[PDB]
C-alpha cells in the first residue's frame, strides 16, 4: 500500500436497512390463515395504507383486529411487532395536582402581595439585631396570579441562526470544561504520586487515601477518570486506586497525560469547523424582519390563504349578524388606488419578467402582455395611449379587440367583475404588489434626504456601483428590482444595498422577483382555462357598455355562473371610477349577486326579476 | 411626559473621578451548575481576562474578599436553609427528598459539586465591597460574582440560592440613612423587593419586562405596603425596546427619584440578559445603550455598588462588563480585542461590540407616556430623606 | 505529538522489513550551510520519517471523514463536534499490569 | 374498543373541600373562532393583527387562580357548530386543540369538548345509547340539558353553555370518543400544565324564531 | 511511494498551538503584576531619592 | 500485525523519543 | 404483493431503530408545526414542538435546544440542525495539505500561515523586558 495515496470511501449504509429475512416467513402463515384472496387483498390494502402514513397505529391494529383477532398467538405476535402496547386502562381517575395553591389565600393588598397567616411558625434567624429585625419584614409575600394579561400580543421567537450560534457556544463550553477538569485532576494526582515515589517499600504497601483526596469538590476526579476509561470499567479502577494508591496511580496518571494532549488537539481540529461555520451564520442573524417575512410570505401568498382571509371576514360578519347588534354587512375587502403611475411601474417589471423567461413561446408572450395591458387599461379606466407613452418614454430615458387578444342603470360610475378563483387570485396579486410599492414610495422624498444627509463601512457597494446617489430613490428601487429580475444582481447584494442605503424599512421588497413570478404564470393560466375566457368575455361585454338595467345585471351573473360549476364559488369585484375604490364581496351561489337593499322596494324589484325567469 | 430623543454617544465626565475597588476570586470559575444548564460562572472568569489585557488594573485595586460565614448568611436567610445548603450534595440527594421540596432545591436550581463555595464567594465579595464603601476607602465597589436577586428568605428561585444583595444593602444601611436599588435586569427583582417591601430606608426601582414572563411579579401598582408605600417602583416594558427608547424611559425616572427621594447610596444590578442576542431575554439594547445607564448613575456622585447578575450568552456579557469597567475609571476602551486566551469565543470579527438586530419594537409612545406620568403621579410623597 | 520515526523493534517499517532505522547523529557534526541558515537544529542524518505509520493515521482520518459525510447523506444533518474518545484496550493493559 | 370509565369525583370532592367559595357567574362570553373572548366583549372583529394565520390563540382568557369553582357563560351559534363538525374554515379543529378527558386544559376548544361529551346534532341515533354524560362536571346532574334540538335539520339554533373552572390536573390523558382522539399532556416528560382546567357544567338550547 | 506531506501538516498543528499556550501564562503574569503597582512606584521613588 | 483503523479525528500519540561501542573503539584505534 | 410487505417491515424496523422522531402534524397531516424555541410560557403553545419542557415557573427556557442524538456505525453522534448548511462543506475543511499551493489556496490552512499573531507576542515580550530592565538597573546601584 506504499505507492498509492488514501481515499475516503463513499459511506457505510446504516444497519436498519439490511436486516429483514427472518420475519418474511410469518406473512405466509398469515396468508394461509386468512385463506381467501379478497380479504387478504384488503388486508394488504390497509397495510400499504399505513406504510404511506395515512392512518394511525392503534387504528391499524383495530383494522387487523377485524381480520386476525380470530387467532390469539398471531395477534399477539403482530401486536408486539408494531409495538402496540396494551392500553390496559378503563379504570383511570384523573387525579388532582399536588401544588398550585393548596394553602395560601388571605387578606391581599395590591395586585401581587398577600399577608402571611398569623401563626407561630416562627423560624428564628441568627444574625439579626434590632435594625435588621425592623427594616427586613416577613408579613407579606408575593405570589404570581397571571391575571389575564388584560391585553394581547404575540411572543418573540428565535431566528433560525441564533439557535445555531447558541448550540456552538454550548459545544465549545463543554469541550473547555472537560479539558480544564482533566488538567486539575492531573495536578492532584501528580502531588500524590510525588508523595508516593520517595518512600520505603513497606510504607507503600499499607498506604490508603480517603475519598476526596483533598479536593473540596472531589467528584470531578472520579468523573474525569470515568470518562477516560468508561462507565463500565471505570468504577473498578476508581476503587483499585482507592485501595492500592502505590502501584495503580502511576498508570492512571500516565493516561490522563495522553488524554489531555489528545483532547486539546481535538478541540483545535474542530475549532476549524466552528470558525468556518460562524462567518456565514452571524451576520444573517441580525436581520430578523427580512428573514421572518421572507418565509412568512413565501408560504402565505398562496391560493388557500387569501380565500381563507376573505371568508373569515365573511363568517364573522354573518355571525355578528346573527347577533342583533349590527344590521348587516355590505362588502368584505376594500382597496384604494390613489397613485396610478405605479400601474405602469408594475408593467416596468411585469413583462420585464417575460423578456427573460424561457417557459413560454414569444407569440403567447405577446398575447399575455396584451392581456395585462388591455386588462389594466379597461378595468382601471386609464387610456391605453397613456400606457403606450409611458412604455415609450420609459425605454427613452432608460435608453385591437381583446377577445382575440385572448383568442335602469344610467350614469354608469360603478362596474362589477363577477369572477371565479383564478381571476381573484391574479387580481389580488396585482393589488398586493401595488400597495407595497405605493407604501415604499410615499416616503421616498425623505429617503433621498436620508441618503444625502448621510455624509462620510461596506466598501463593496462602492466598487460594485450599488450605492445610492442623491438620485430619485424610488426610481432607483425600480431600477434595482429590474436588475435582479433580469439577473443583473444576485440576491444578497440587492439585500444589503437596500438595507443600509434606504433603511431596514424596505424588507417588503426583498422578494419582489418571486411575487412577479406569481402574476406571469396566473395570467398565462387565465388564457388557458377556457371558462375564465368566457368570464372575461362576458365582463368586457358588460363593461364596454355605458347603460343597462339591473335585470341584465342578474342576467350577467346568471350566465357567468353558467361557466363555473355548483361547487365553485364567486367573488364580485366592484370598482367605482371616481375614487378608484375597489371593493370585493364573497358571494354564495343562490343568494343575491349585488349590493344589499337600501330600501325594500328595490328588492321588491329584485324579487319579481329573480323569480320571473 | 415621555419625549423621544436620539442616542448621542458615550462621554466620560472628567469633572468626577473615583477610586474603584474590584473584587474577584480565581476559583469561582471552576463550579459548573451542570451540563446544559444556562447559568455559567465561566462568564465572570471571561470578563476578568479582558480586564487583565486592557491594563485596567493600573487604575483600580483588585481584592479578594473573605468568603462570608454562616452567621452573616443568617442575617437574611433562615438557619434551616443554610444548614441544608451546607449539607446537601449530589452524592446524598435522596436522603433529603423531604426538605429538598420545601426549599425548591432540585427542580430548576440543581445541586452541583461545591455550590456552597460559590454562594460564600458571592456573599463575601458583596459584603466586603459594602463594608469598604462605608469606611471611606473607595467610591465604587465592583463585584461581578454577586447579583443573585431571585433568592428568597427561605427558598431558592432562578438559580439564586443566596441573596447577597440584601446582605450588602443591610450593610450599607448601618452607615447611610437611605439607599436606592436599581435593577436593569430583564427579569423582575423579586427577591430584593420582597425583602425590603414595607420599609422606607430602601427604595427599589426595577426595569423589567412584564406579561407572561418569569417570575410573574412586578406590576405597575405594586408600590409596597404600609410604611414603604410609594417606596417601590416597577417599570414594565415590552419586547424589542432599544437604546433611544430605553434611555428616554430610564434617565427621567432615575433623575426624578434622585431629586425627590434623596438617596445616600445606590446599588446597580447590571444583568446582561437585556442585551441583543441573549438566550433567555427579548430586549434589544446594545453595548453602549447598556453602559449608558451605569454612566448616568455614576454622574450623580454618591457611593455606588455595581453587582453582576443574569446574562446567558457568555461573550456578550463579558464584553459589556469589561466596557463598563473601563468607563468606571473615566476611560473609553479601544474597540479591538487584545489576544487573551478566550479569544476564539469572540468570532468572527473579534471586536468590542454588541450589535442590535432589526427586531420589531412594541413600546409605543402612548404606553410609555401613561406609565411614566402615573409613576411621577404616585412619586409625590417621596420627598423627605 | 511529532512525526513518527522508524525505531529499532517498533512502529511499522522495521517490523515488516521495509526500511532501516533512523540512526541519530552526534551533537556537533558537518552541517550543510543552507541548513545552518534555516536557523537550525538538525538530527536524524537521513530522512527519519516512517511512511507506513503515516498511511495508517491517514486511513483513520479518512474513516472519520467518511462517517461524517455519511451522517450527512443519510440523516440529512450537520455533525455536532465529535465526542472525545476514551481508551480502547489500554484498559486491558492497565488491568493486566496492576495484576 | 371501549369507552374507559373516567372518574371526576376525586377532583370535584377536592374543589368542594378547598374552594367552598359560593358559585358565582363571572360573566358572559361571546364565542369567536379566530380570537379570544373578553367579558365585556367589545365587537369581535375589532382587532386584526398581522406580522408581515393558521395557529389562532386559545379562546378562553386566563381566568386566574382566585376564581376556581366559578362558572362562565359561553354563547354559541349554529354556523360555528356546523363548521367545526365537518371541518371547513375552522382552524381550532384542524389543529385538533383538545387535551384530556372529562376535564380539559384551558387550551382545549369548547366545541371539541362539546363533541367529546357526546353532544350531537340532528336527529339522535335512536339505538342503544349509552348513558349520556354531556355535563360530566356537574356533581348532581351529569346530563343537564334544557329544551330539545329542533325537528328540522338546518334550523338556526344556538346554545348557552356554562363552563366550570377547576384546578390543574396532574395528567391529561388521550381518550378517543365519538371520533375525536384528544391530545395528551402530563406524560413522563411534559411539565405541568400552566393554566386551570375546565369542563362543561350545563347546557341549554335556543331556537331562532 | 507517495507523499502525504506530514511535515507541513504537523507544522500547521504546531503553529496553531503556539499562541494558545503563551496567553494563559501572560495573563498569569498580568495577575501577579496587579499587586505590585502601589509598591514598585514609591519604591523606585524612595530609592532614587536616597541615592541622590 | 494488528493495525486498528477506526474513526479518529487525531492521530495516535507517537511513542516517546548504554551503547559505548564506538567510543571505546576510538580508544582502541588511538 | 410482497413488496408492500417488504416496505411495511422496513418502515416498522426503521421507526423501531430508536431515531428519526415523532413530529406533531395536522389532522390532514400537511401542516407541520414550527419549533418551540423562544417561548416562555406554555399556555397556548402546546402544539409547536419540544414545548413539552417549557414552564412559566422555571427560568430555564432553553431545553428545546439539546441537540438530538443518533446511533450510527457504532456510536452515538449529535446533530446541530438536521433539516425538514450547504454553506459549510466540512469534507473540504477537515483535511490535509495535498501540495505546496494549499498554504494559500485552502481556506482554513491559509488562516494560519498568514496570522499577524506571532509578531504581536514578541512585541509584548520585549515591552515587558524593557520595564524589568528598568527595575534591574534601579536595584543594581543600591547594592
Ligand atoms: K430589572
Ligand atoms: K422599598
Ligand atoms: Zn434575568
Amino acid at each position: 500500500p506504499s505507492i498509492v495515496p488514501v481515499v475516503p470511501e463513499p459511506t457505510e449504509p446504516i444497519e436498519n436497512n439490511i436486516s429483514l429475512n427472518e420475519e418474511v416467513t410469518f406473512f405466509e402463515k398469515a396468508k394461509r390463515y386468512i385463506g381467501n384472496k379478497h380479504l387478504y387483498t384488503e388486508f394488504l390494502k390497509i397495510l400499504n395504507l399505513y406504510s404511506q402514513d395515512i392512518l394511525d397505529l392503534d387504528d391499524l391494529v383495530e383494522k387487523v383486529d377485524f381480520y386476525l383477532g380470530s387467532n390469539k398467538e398471531l395477534f399477539t405476535w403482530f401486536k408486539n411487532f408494531v409495538g402496540y402496547q396494551e392500553k390496559t386502562k378503563c379504570i383511570e381517575n384523573i387525579v388532582h395536582e399536588k401544588h398550585r395553591l393548596d394553602l395560601d389565600l388571605c387578606e391581599a393588598f395590591g395586585p401581587s402581595y398577600k399577608r402571611l397567616p398569623k401563626s407561630d411558625t416562627f423560624m428564628p434567624c441568627s444574625g439579626r439585631d434590632d435594625m435588621c429585625w425592623e427594616v427586613l419584614n416577613d408579613e407579606w409575600v408575593g405570589h404570581p396570579v397571571w391575571a389575564s394579561e388584560d391585553s394581547g400580543f404575540i411572543a418573540h421567537r428565535k431566528n433560525q441562526y441564533e439557535e445555531t450560534l447558541f448550540k456552538i457556544e454550548e459545544e465549545r463550553h463543554e469541550y473547555d470544561f472537560y479539558i480544564e477538569s482533566n488538567l486539575r485532576t492531573i495536578q492532584c494526582l501528580e502531588t500524590i504520586v510525588n508523595k508516593i515515589e520517595n518512600m520505603t517499600e513497606n510504607e507503600k504497601a499499607n498506604f490508603k487515601l480517603p475519598p476526596g483526596l483533598g479536593h473540596t469538590s472531589m467528584t470531578i476526579y472520579k468523573k474525569v477518570i470515568r470518562k477516560v476509561y468508561d462507565k463500565e470499567r471505570g468504577f473498578e479502577i476508581i476503587d483499585a486506586l482507592h485501595e492500592h494508591p502505590a502501584v495503580t496511580a502511576p498508570v492512571v496518571l500516565k493516561r490522563l497525560k495522553q488524554k489531555d494532549e489528545e483532547w486539546r488537539r481535538a478541540q483545535r481540529e474542530w475549532n476549524k469547523v466552528w470558525r468556518e461555520l460562524e462567518q456565514k451564520v452571524f451576520f444573517k442573524s441580525l436581520d430578523h424582519l427580512g428573514l421572518t417575512f421572507k418565509q412568512a410570505d413565501k408560504k402565505l401568498l398562496t391560493t388557500k390563504q387569501l380565500i381563507s382571509e376573505i371568508s373569515s371576514i365573511k363568517v364573522d360578519q354573518t355571525n355578528k349578524k346573527i347577533h342583533w347588534l349590527t344590521p348587516k354587512p355590505k362588502s368584505q375587502l376594500d382597496f384604494d388606488f390613489p397613485d396610478k403611475n405605479i400601474f405602469y411601474d408594475i408593467l416596468c417589471l411585469a413583462d420585464t419578467f417575460i423578456t427573460h423567461t424561457t417557459a413560454y413561446s414569444n407569440p403567447d408572450k405577446e398575447r399575455l402582455k396584451d392581456l395585462l395591458k388591455y386588462f389594466i387599461s379597461l378595468f382601471f379606466s386609464i387610456s391605453f395611449e397613456k400606457i403606450e407613452e409611458s412604455l415609450y418614454s420609459h425605454k427613452q430615458n432608460v435608453s385591437m379587440s381583446l377577445l382575440d387578444i385572448l383568442h335602469i342603470i344610467q350614469n354608469r360610475s360603478i362596474f362589477n367583475l363577477f369572477a371565479n378563483t383564478n381571476i381573484y387570485i391574479f387580481f389580488r396579486h396585482w393589488t398586493t404588489i401595488y400597495e407595497r410599492l405605493l407604501e415604499i414610495k410615499q416616503m421616498n422624498e425623505r429617503v433621498t434626504k436620508e441618503i444625502n444627509t448621510r455624509s462620510t463601512l461596506s466598501s463593496q457597494l462602492s466598487e460594485m456601483g450599488l450605492d445610492f446617489v442623491g438620485e430619485d430613490a424610488y426610481k432607483q428601487v425600480l431600477r434595482l428590482s429590474r436588475r435582479l429580475i433580469n439577473g443583473d444582481l444576485e440576491h444578497q447584494w440587492f439585500e444589503e444595498s437596500l438595507r443600509q442605503a434606504y433603511n431596514n424599512k424596505a424588507f417588503k421588497l426583498y422578494t419582489i422577483d418571486k411575487v412577479t413570478q406569481s402574476l406571469v404564470k396566473h395570467a398565462h393560466t387565465l388564457m388557458t382555462d377556457a371558462k375564465t375566457a368566457e368570464i372575461m368575455a362576458l365582463f368586457v361585454k358588460d363593461r364596454n357598455a355605458s347603460t343597462t338595467s339591473a335585470k341584465d345585471q342578474i342576467i350577467y351573473r346568471l350566465q357567468v355562473r353558467s361557466h363555473m360549476s355548483n361547487t365553485e364559488n364567486m367573488f364580485r369585484i366592484e370598482f367605482d371610477k371616481r375614487t378608484l375604490h375597489v371593493s370585493i364581496q364573497y358571494i354564495a351561489l343562490d343568494d343575491l349577486t349585488l349590493k344589499e337593499p337600501k330600501a325594500d322596494e328595490d328588492k321588491w324589484k329584485y324579487y319579481v326579476t329573480s323569480y320571473a325567469l | 411626559v415621555y419625549e423621544a430623543t436620539p442616542f448621542d454617544p458615550i462621554t466620560v465626565k472628567p469633572s468626577d473621578k473615583r477610586r474603584v475597588a474590584y473584587f474577584y476570586d480565581a476559583d469561582v470559575g471552576n463550579y459548573a451548575y451542570g451540563a446544559g444548564h444556562p447559568m455559567k460562572p465561566h462568564r465572570i472568569r471571561m470578563a476578568h481576562s479582558l480586564i487583565m489585557n486592557y491594563g485596567l488594573y493600573k487604575k483600580m485595586e483588585i481584592y479578594r474578599a473573605k468568603p462570608a460565614t454562616k452567621q452573616e448568611m443568617c442575617q437574611f436567610h433562615t438557619d434551616e436553609y443554610i444548614d441544608f445548603l451546607s449539607r446537601v450534595t449530589p452524592d446524598n440527594l435522596e436522603m433529603f427528598k423531604r426538605e429538598s421540596v420545601k426549599f425548591n432545591v432540585g427542580d430548576d436550581c440543581p445541586v452541583f459539586d461545591g455550590l456552597y463555595e460559590y454562594c460564600s464567594i458571592s456573599g463575601g465579595g458583596s459584603m466586603e465591597g459594602a463594608a469598604r464603601l462605608n469606611r471611606g476607602k473607595c467610591d465604587v465597589a465592583v463585584n461581578y460574582a454577586g447579583g443573585l436577586h431571585h433568592a428568597k428568605k427561605s427558598e431558592a428561585s432562578g438559580f439564586c440560592y443566596l441573596n447577597d444583595i440584601v446582605l450588602g444593602i443591610i450593610e450599607l444601611l448601618r452607615y447611610h440613612p437611605r439607599v436606592l436599588y436599581i435593577d436593569i435586569d430583564v427579569h423582575h427583582g423579586d427577591g430584593v423587593e420582597e425583602a425590603f417591601y414595607t420599609t422606607d430606608r430602601v427604595m427599589t426601582c426595577s426595569f423589567h419586562k412584564y406579561g407572561e414572563f418569569f417570575p410573574g411579579t412586578g406590576e405597575l401598582r405594586d408600590i409596597g405596603v404600609g410604611a414603604g408605600k410609594n417606596y417601590a417602583v416597577n417599570v414594565p416594558l415590552r419586547d424589542g425596546i432599544d437604546d433611544a427608547t430605553y434611555r428616554s424611559v430610564f434617565e427621567p425616572v432615575i433623575k426624578k427619584i434622585m431629586e425627590w427621594y434623596q438617596p445616600s447610596a445606590v446599588v446597580l444590578q447590571c444583568g446582561g440578559d437585556s442585551l441583543s442576542g441573549d438566550r433567555l431575554g427579548c430586549f434589544n439594547l446594545s453595548m453602549e445603550g447598556h453602559a449608558n445607564c451605569v454612566n448616568y448613575v455614576k454622574s450623580f456622585g454618591i457611593p455606588m455598588m455595581v453587582v453582576g447578575g443574569g446574562g446567558y450568552t457568555m461573550r456578550n456579557v463579558a464584553r459589556t462588563w469589561c466596557f463598563e469597567t473601563g468607563l468606571l475609571n473615566n476611560v473609553v476602551l479601544d474597540k479591538d480585542l487584545p489576544y487573551n486566551e478566550y479569544y476564539e469565543y469572540y468570532g468572527p470579527d473579534y471586536k468590542l461590540s454588541v450589535r442590535p438586530s432589526n427586531m420589531f419594537n412594541v413600546n409605543t409612545p402612548e404606553y410609555l407616556d401613561k406609565v411614566m406620568t402615573n409613576i411621577f403621579a404616585n412619586l409625590e410623597n417621596t420627598k423627605y430623606a | 505529538y511529532h512525526v513518527p520515526i522508524k525505531l529499532d523493534n517498533k512502529t511499522l517499517s522495521c517490523i515488516t522489513g521495509y526500511a532501516s532505522a533512523a540512526q541519530l547523529c552526534y551533537p556537533g557534526e558537518p552541517v550543510a550551510e543552507d541548513l545552518a541558515c534555516e536557523s537550525i537544529e538538525y538530527r536524524y542524518r537521513a530522512n527519519p520519517v516512517d511512511k507506513l505509520e503515516v498511511i495508517v493515521d491517514r486511513m483513520r482520518l479518512n474513516n472519520e471523514i467518511s462517517d461524517l459525510e455519511g451522517l450527512r447523506k443519510y440523516f440529512h444533518s450537520f455533525p455536532g463536534a465529535p465526542e472525545l474518545n476514551p481508551l480502547r484496550d489500554s484498559e486491558i493493559n492497565d488491568d493486566f499490569h496492576q495484576w | 374498543y371501549d369507552l374507559p370509565n373516567v372518574s371526576s369525583q376525586s377532583v370535584l370532592a377536592f374543589t368542594e373541600k378547598h374552594y367552598p367559595n359560593k358559585l358565582k357567574n363571572l360573566g358572559t362570553l361571546y364565542y369567536n373562532r379566530f380570537k379570544e373572548g373578553s367579558f365585556d366583549e367589545d365587537s369581535t372583529s375589532y382587532s386584526d393583527r398581522h406580522s408581515f394565520n393558521t395557529l389562532p390563540p386559545p379562546f378562553l382568557p386566563a381566568i386566574g387562580i382566585q376564581n376556581i369553582n366559578n362558572i362562565a357563560t359561553l354563547k354559541i351559534t349554529y354556523e360555528d357548530i356546523q363548521a367545526s363538525f365537518n371541518n371547513i374554515e375552522s382552524p381550532r379543529k384542524r389543529n385538533n386543540e383538545i387535551w384530556g378527558c372529562d376535564i380539559y386544559s384551558d387550551d382545549s376548544d369548547p366545541i371539541l369538548v362539546l363533541r367529546h361529551c357526546g353532544f350531537k346534532i340532528g336527529a339522535p341515533s335512536g339505538g342503544s345509547f349509552h348513558k349520556l354524560r354531556r355535563t360530566p362536571v356537574n356533581v348532581t346532574n351529569q346530563d343537564n340539558v334544557t329544551g330539545n334540538l329542533p325537528l328540522l335539520e338546518g334550523t338556526p339554533f344556538d346554545l348557552e353553555v356554562e363552563l366550570l373552572f377547576l384546578p390543574t390536573l396532574q395528567k391529561y390523558p388521550s381518550v378517543k370518543r365519538f371520533d375525536i382522539t384528544s391530545r395528551e399532556w402530563g406524560s413522563e416528560a411534559t411539565v405541568i400544565h400552566d393554566g386551570l382546567s375546565y369542563g362543561i357544567y350545563s347546557i341549554v338550547i335556543k331556537q331562532r324564531l | 511511494p507517495a507523499n502525504l506531506f506530514p511535515g507541513l501538516n504537523d507544522i500547521t498543528d504546531v503553529l496553531e498551538e503556539f499562541p494558545l499556550a503563551t496567553s494563559r501564562y501572560l495573563t498569569l503574569l498580568h495577575e501577579i503584576d496587579a499587586k505590585c503597582v502601589h509598591s514598585m512606584p514609591n519604591l523606585n521613588e524612595r530609592i532614587d531619592k536616597f541615592l541622590k | 500485525i494488528p493495525v486498528r483503523p477506526e474513526i479518529d479525528l487525531d492521530p495516535s500519540i507517537v511513542p516517546v523519543v548504554i551503547s559505548l561501542n564506538e567510543e571505546v573503539t576510538f580508544f582502541e584505534k588511538a | 404483493e410482497s413488496n408492500i410487505i417488504s416496505t411495511f417491515t422496513r418502515r416498522i424496523i426503521k421507526e423501531k431503530s430508536g431515531n428519526y422522531q415523532v413530529l406533531k402534524r395536522s389532522l390532514d397531516g400537511k401542516l407541520i408545526y414550527p419549533e418551540a424555541t423562544g417561548i416562555s410560557s406554555n399556555r397556548g403553545n402546546k402544539l409547536l414542538q419540544r414545548s413539552e419542557v417549557v414552564t412559566r415557573r422555571d427560568l430555564n427556557n432553553s431545553k428545546p435546544m439539546i441537540e438530538q442524538t443518533v446511533f450510527y456505525n457504532g456510536s452515538e453522534h449529535r446533530l446541530l440542525q438536521t433539516n425538514i448548511s450547504k454553506l459549510v462543506n466540512v469534507k473540504e475543511i477537515l483535511t490535509p495539505i495535498l501540495s505546496l499551493g494549499d498554504i494559500i489556496n485552502h481556506k482554513t490552512i491559509s488562516r494560519t500561515f498568514s496570522s499577524p499573531i506571532l509578531k504581536n507576542l514578541a512585541l509584548q515580550i520585549i515591552l515587558m523586558i524593557e520595564k524589568e530592565q528598568m527595575s534591574v538597573v534601579r536595584y543594581s546601584q543600591f547594592l
